[PDB]
RNA sequence: GGAAGUCGGCAAAAUAGAUGCGUAAGUUCGCAAGAAGCAUUGGCUCUGAGGGCAA
RNA sequence: AAGUUCACCGAUAUUUCUUCAAUAGAGGAAGCAAGUCGUAACAAGGUAGCUGUAGGACCUGCAGCUGG
RNA sequence: GAUCUGGUUGAUUCUGCCAGUAGUCAUAUGCUUGUUUCAAGGACUUAGCCAUGCAUGCCUCAGAAUCACUGCAGCAGGAAUCUGCGCAUGGCUCAUUAAUCAGACGUAAUCUGCCGCAAAAAUCUUGCGGCAAAAUUGGAUAACUUGGCGAAACGCCAAGCUAAUACAUGAACCAACCGGGUGUCUCCGAGACGCCCAGCGAAUGAAUGACAAAACCAAUGCCGCAGUAACACCCAGCAGUGUUGACUCAAUUCAUUCCGUGCGAAAGCCGGCUUCCGGCGUCUUUUGACGAACAACUGCCCUAUCAGCUGGUGAUGGCCGUGUAGUGGACUGCCAUGGCGUUGACGGGAGCGGGGGAUUAGGGUUCGAUUCCGGAGAGGGAGCCUGAGAAAUAGCUACCACUUCUACGGAGGGCAGCAGGCGCGCAAAUUGCCCAAUGUCAAAACAAAACGAUGAGGCAGCGAAAAGAAAUAGAGUUAUUUCAAUGGGGGAUAUUUAAACCCAUCCCGAGACAAUUGGAGGACAAGUCUGGUGCCAGCACCCGCGGUAAUUCCAGCUCCAAAAGCGUAUAUUAAUGCUGUUGCUGUUAAAGGGUUCGUAGUUGAACUGUGGGCUGCAGCCCGUGAAAGAAAAACACGGGAGGGGUGCAUGUCAUGCAUGCCGUCCGUGAUUUUUUACUGUGACUAAAGAAGCGUGACUAAAGCAGUCAUGACUUGAAUUAGAAAGCAUGGGAUAACAAAGGAGCUUUUUAAAGGUUGGAGAUUAUGGAGCUGUGCGACAAAUG
């Protein structure tokens, strides 16, 4: 995904854009989804960038997944 | 917690009739899984046709005259699998529950000296208490103290009559397998190639004797022999060969047209 | 309740209730074969309409195609065996040109009818109602039997039939 | 009655939800033990499965080790001196994990003298060991000055209301003076 | 018991400080508004927050 | 065992507030379906018609259109 | 089968709707119905109220009988009670609900009776008066008796007897291996001895749970450094080697508490041989299976005359804790100010979700209370005990609304289980028979004195829902008499069935055993027929008939359509390109905004590419240069390879019984390496339902069977499609995402200066290898 805010401490947001296909007019539509992730302090990733996550225990309400990976700009 | 077992929810491997009635037994928790086994009472009345209903099928079991794996078994839900010894001493017959080439069940008809054996397919090793290991069939068996080479995916060659291992055979290229599961059940191939991806599923690649490629997931192989021509197990009369369906329609209209 | 028997329809009513052109030919076959009401005509109509659409998708859609060798001989087993297709035709085109008639004569009581065991086809009605008709030694009661060719010449009185 | 389930919560979004199945015994809950210091008294609680918790009530005594010397000994515990959740479980008394108390230091100085031969053995005799461990081997002056003073800081590691136990660690380095500090 | 007294609730009773929550129609948009209404408050022993100058 | 004291879960009742659906009402207003009083429109319909607006079937002023 | 017809005008061509027409396991209603087979059936309105009866119990050879119980001759059968298991399943219903569900997945965050395969070395007991050894353990309670209380109550009290596989207590030596801490003796650090502790599981703390070139000193092994798993004797190889993608996990050692939740050889019960040989039953530890609970990747109705919602009053997150079987704002204290929303939050409204049903050329529209799967409930709302499992309702407690008996003191009830009632409505059966089949439970195989329960389920009744097959004659004679055939019906040594039934099979019986429901101007098949009435009565889905000569009303005759069926009403599909993605209209018929600006959104120009030579065959450094160098690679792992291909030594205190005669495989660290989307394959994907392979259930709707001669066919039950999302991999033409906005832009060669030694523990120098200031030789350069 790509990172959508970080203005939580040690928690980021990130938005995953995907297309979803509509039978009946065969065409195309723009759809999004928001997730809550951990983000350890061994990175430093900025709104914008992209990152990978993998899924862990419920850490909170919301949190299920851990930043692994970040990928400049 | 459920109990009862409707007869249109049964597994399809078994042939029991949607018209004869409501309910089908639920085989209890043992050696095998519930969708992938046989119970005692199918066995008995379905298939050998030895008792009409099931209050003759419950004389024969409680009285002990069924073996399974050289112990009597006097439970109707008892559940029977994959390289099973079934052996009735008073009628003299003795079986191997084994897959056909379509995917149906199949009984194989066995000897003596063959039918004091069976195979099981490794699926755990842990240590126990003292620094023991010990290794967790297919079938819910529990080895003590098996070879030092053995590892996961392993067939080992047991002895029912004795109860000890007497041979192993390992998983790897060159090998002869067996499918257990999926659309390829029941069909005996040869390992060419295994995918390996962490997280995920294996892929196994395997020939058939006639050349045919196909593959399946790594967990529903089990290896029988070194290869297709030394194999450890009587196997049913196809040995595992799918036929074209174009050619198999053609022949049972001629082998029914001469047949009268 | 938990009773898992089939059932299903055979036949279908026709639109259009009141077209002349298609009352007087279905009265023409109606008296031709001795049926009794026009529920029997519209009963072939629909076999008939399903065979058709069974080699219409099969005939050229699929082209040389394994779901085209399967099921391409079994409905010409199926014709032949019946006697609705020529036995020198052997291509799906051509039993689309199978007609209503055609399917009417390979009934019980046009059989017997034109085997002479009956002077005419109301004759022959109440002839295999009144079990003085049988088939390969087996009483048959229904006029709606299709014969098989292969038992085309195994037809003959019964047994246990006065005649 | 207490519930641990998220049906009562609201949604990321501030809306409502609507509740339409009844409480299950599944996800109940069960009031504190609010454990305290003085002579023992237990009781148990039958859980699911029918395991059993010893719920502590009262505890006075407990099994605390010196990790740098790999060992331990079961002493009496005198005070609890600071709690990170709030002030007013000091006040109270009460024993809850990772809780600093202050515990009994006489055995750790018998102990001491014992293997070391160092008084803060009325005979020497032929055993001199002591100078055979004694090198290569320094003791802290902080843990050694309060050991002299009759009670020694430790940190709670069990769970006494869960397991029935007070079970700890003597504190050294720098988290010895970490909580020194605010003490003072 | 509670305005039945009397021309008429005259006269008396009655409400009441401070703090928190809450507050209608109407309206010249300023108000109406302390609308209406509900809750807390003592004594004692403790805990936290809110500053200055000297290195 | 009965029985005191506290904390928690909390039915039920009373009162106050929010939302949804139905309900009466003297008297006034507005539509639809089935004798009198005038011709506003259709022809230059006898003052060409029509649109917006303001005032007193309709009439008059102001600006616009031809569907003159 | 990819179809249309009537109605606006005096005529004509359109737009447009109304009406006709076909289907519905879609209901209701009216008039009719000879036979048989197969089937739905109080969902809709009232998750309204319910008299009565029945719906869950279980005993074998193998847990406890002194019935004052029954037979006969101590044996057998044993009522009743204690004990163990089950009653959390099945059955019913659809009130709640935008989560639940479908496909696909995680628990390394957890619990788990019955069932399968396994494991077990703690614990000074008994008898006698120190000696012995097959442990001869203890107290109480039902059923029973006596006296009884009460109107009753699936309500009670006291006293006296006595069982256990109920409860409690408790077994030394036989009997081992190994480890930690410590006192008195001998040799010169070694050995011996004495003592304390050392079992499974639990809590806490500390380790293990691997790696990937020589000199000097102290102590050590072997003949001075060549051999060289480790180890101070009995054991000279009695673990130097757990698993996974990954672990603070499995397991081992040390210290303290353990045990202060726990742990019998049931101190148990039956048989067969002549003393040991079996069959059961039970406690603790561990992991397979059967389950439970939690989590969420994509999809999931209408409404803006609902635009802001939440906000330490828990809302988003952080820290230490508590609670739970376990993770978690689940919850207490403190701290920060976040999270969601025009890609529709929040509010309001109608609905249980699927597999699937109807219709349709394709695209679609619509239904799904109801047989299988999942969720929820038991008049309403809370709380809880027992238990492996319940927030249980044919369990308990309280309140509210209904309701029953009474001697007035008191005690009871919950049919959305099966039949039956009352109300409600347009609308839905018998207070029947049986455990014979299918299953569940359990102390249980069947028989023998000796038959487990089961309104689950079966099977009969009622029952034109719907679906198959089929009667109401046939052939002739000169218009009017001659034949043959019989099925309805009535019976049968009989057959079927748990008993019945039905059905099949056989035999006294005709030319009233007699068919209806709508119509006859047009759409739309069929009268210029005859009376009666006279814009009245009436007909008419639409157009329209009737005002004294009615093609249409009321009747007779004749004719038409379907036929054991046929009309009417209400919803729905098609007709309907009249919801238009495929595929609609907007000058005058309905409908372009008075004109501009503008943000989300939708759409968006060209280019980086003709391979050559000898329809084919085989080859090319596959532009030009230049010929090991040049235009996945490269170090290192023996705990990597069932150390992969290409009678002579060795030992002998040996169970050494042994050992030898160039690219790949596996794991680890460095080096820069590009997705999505589309498309082709492969894997994984409940039945029932739909498509269909085979088969003369007499045909068919069906079903999965059957066919051929002490049995064979190795009998058969084949295949296919199933939204979307997720997994692996091949291709690069059309597209998307991301980044920059163009001045943030040599290599190689030697020379010089510097800053493994036997093993284990310290000390030293040299050498790598990199890092700089120099010097040198050679080769490039996309811009002298
Ligand atoms: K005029
Ligand atoms: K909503
Ligand atoms: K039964
Ligand atoms: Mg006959
Ligand atoms: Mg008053
Ligand atoms: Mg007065
Ligand atoms: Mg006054
Ligand atoms: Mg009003
Ligand atoms: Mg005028
Ligand atoms: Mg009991
Ligand atoms: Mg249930
Ligand atoms: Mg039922
Ligand atoms: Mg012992
Ligand atoms: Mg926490
Ligand atoms: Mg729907
Ligand atoms: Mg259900
Ligand atoms: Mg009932
Ligand atoms: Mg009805
Ligand atoms: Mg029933
Ligand atoms: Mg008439
Ligand atoms: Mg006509
Ligand atoms: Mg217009
Ligand atoms: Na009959
Ligand atoms: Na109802
Ligand atoms: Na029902
Ligand atoms: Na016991
Ligand atoms: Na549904
Ligand atoms: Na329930
Ligand atoms: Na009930
Ligand atoms: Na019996
Ligand atoms: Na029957
Ligand atoms: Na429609
Ligand atoms: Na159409
Ligand atoms: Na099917």
């Amino acid at each position: 995904g790509v990172v959508h805010s970080t203005k939580m401490h040690r928690t980021i947001i990130i938005r995953r854009n995907y297309l979803h296909f509509i039978k009946k007019y065969q065409r195309y539509q723009k759809r999004h989804k928001s997730l809550a992730v951990h983000c350890s302090p061994a990175f430093d990733p900025k709104q914008g960038d992209e990152v990978v996550i993998g899924q862990c225990r419920p850490l909170s309400k919301t949190i299920r997944y851990n930043v692994l990976e970040v990928v400049s700009k | 917690a459920k109990k009862h077992l409707k007869r249109l929810y049964a597994p399809k491997d078994w042939m029991l009739s949607k018209l004869t009635g409501v309910f089908a037994p639920r085989p209890r928790p043992g050696p095998h899984k519930l969708r992938e086994c046989l119970p005692l009472l199918v066995i008995i009345r379905n298939r050998l046709k030895y008792a009409l209903n099931a209050r003759e099928g419950e004389m024969i079991l409680r009285q002990g005259l069924v073996h399974v794996d050289n112990h009597p078994r006097r439970d109707g839900k008892y559940p029977a699998g994959f390289m099973d010894v079934v052996e009735i001493p008073k009628t003299g017959d003795r079986f191997r529950l084994m897959y056909d080439v379509k995917g149906r069940f199949a009984l194989v008809n066995l000897s003596e000296a063959e039918a004091q054996i069976k195979l099981m397919k490794v699926v755990n090793l842990y240590t126990a208490t003292g620094r023991v290991p010990v290794a967790v069939t297919h079938d819910g068996h529990r080895i003590r103290y098996p070879d030092p080479h053995t590892s996961i995916g392993d067939t080992i060659v047991y002895n029912v009559k004795e109860k000890k291992c007497v041979d192993l055979i390992k998983n790897r290229q060159g090998k002869a397998v067996i499918v257990t599961g999926g659309a390829n059940r029941g069909r005996i191939g040869e390992i060419v190639k295994v995918e390996c991806h962490p997280g995920a599923f294996n892929i196994a690649h395997l020939k058939d004797a006639s050349g045919a490629e196909f593959a399946t997931r790594a967990a529903n192989i089990f290896v029988i022999g070194k290869d297709l021509n030394n194999l450890q197990v009587t196997v049913p009369k196809q040995q595992g060969l799918r036929m074209n369906v174009i050619q198999e329609r053609e022949e049972r209209l001629i082998a029914a047209e001469a047949r009268k | 309740m938990r009773n898992y028997n089939n059932f299903n329809r055979v036949w279908k009513a026709p639109r259009r209730p009141f077209e002349k052109e298609r009352l007087d030919r279905e009265m023409k076959l109606c008296g031709q074969y001795g049926l009794r009401c026009k529920r029997e005509i519209w009963r072939v109509n629909m076999t008939l309409s399903k065979m058709r659409r069974t080699a219409r998708l099969l005939l050229t859609l699929p082209e040389n195609h394994p779901r085209r060798l399967l099921e391409g001989s079994a409905i010409m087993r199926r014709c032949h065996e019946y006697g609705f297709l020529d036995e020198e035709k052997d291509k799906l085109d051509y039993v689309l040109s199978l007609t209503v008639p055609d399917i009417l004569e390979r009934r019980l009581q046009t059989i017997v009818f034109k085997a002479g065991l009956a002077k005419s086809v109301h004759h022959a009605r109440v002839l295999i109602q009144q079990r003085h008709i049988a088939v390969a030694k087996q009483i048959v009661t229904i006029p709606s039997f299709i014969v098989r060719v292969s038992s085309e010449r195994h037809i003959a009185f019964a047994d246990a039939s006065p005649f | 009655g207490i519930v641990r389930s998220r049906l009562h919560k609201r949604k990321i979004t501030g809306g409502k939800t609507k509740i339409h199945r009844k409480r299950m015994k599944a996800e109940l809950g069960r009031l504190p033990a609010n454990t305290r210091l003085g002579a023992r008294r237990v009781s148990p609680v039958r859980a699911r499965g029918g395991n059993f918790k010893i719920r502590a009530l009262r505890l006075d005594t407990g099994n605390f080790a010196w990790a740098s010397e790999a060992i331990a000994h079961r002493v009496r515990l005198l005070d609890v001196v600071y709690n990170a959740t709030s002030n007013e479980l000091v006040r109270t008394k009460t024993l809850v994990k990772n809780c600093i108390v202050a515990v009994d230091a006489a055995p750790f100085k018998r102990w001491y003298a014992k293997h070391y031969g160092i008084d803060l053995k009325a005979s020497p005799k032929l055993q001199r060991e002591w100078t055979r461990r004694r090198r290569n081997h320094r003791v802290e002056k902080a843990i050694a000055d309060q050991l002299r003073e009759g009670r020694v800081l430790a940190r709670i590691t069990s769970r006494p209301g869960q397991s029935g136990r007070a079970d700890g660690i003597l504190l050294e380095g720098a988290e010895l003076q970490f909580y020194l500090k605010r003490l003072e």
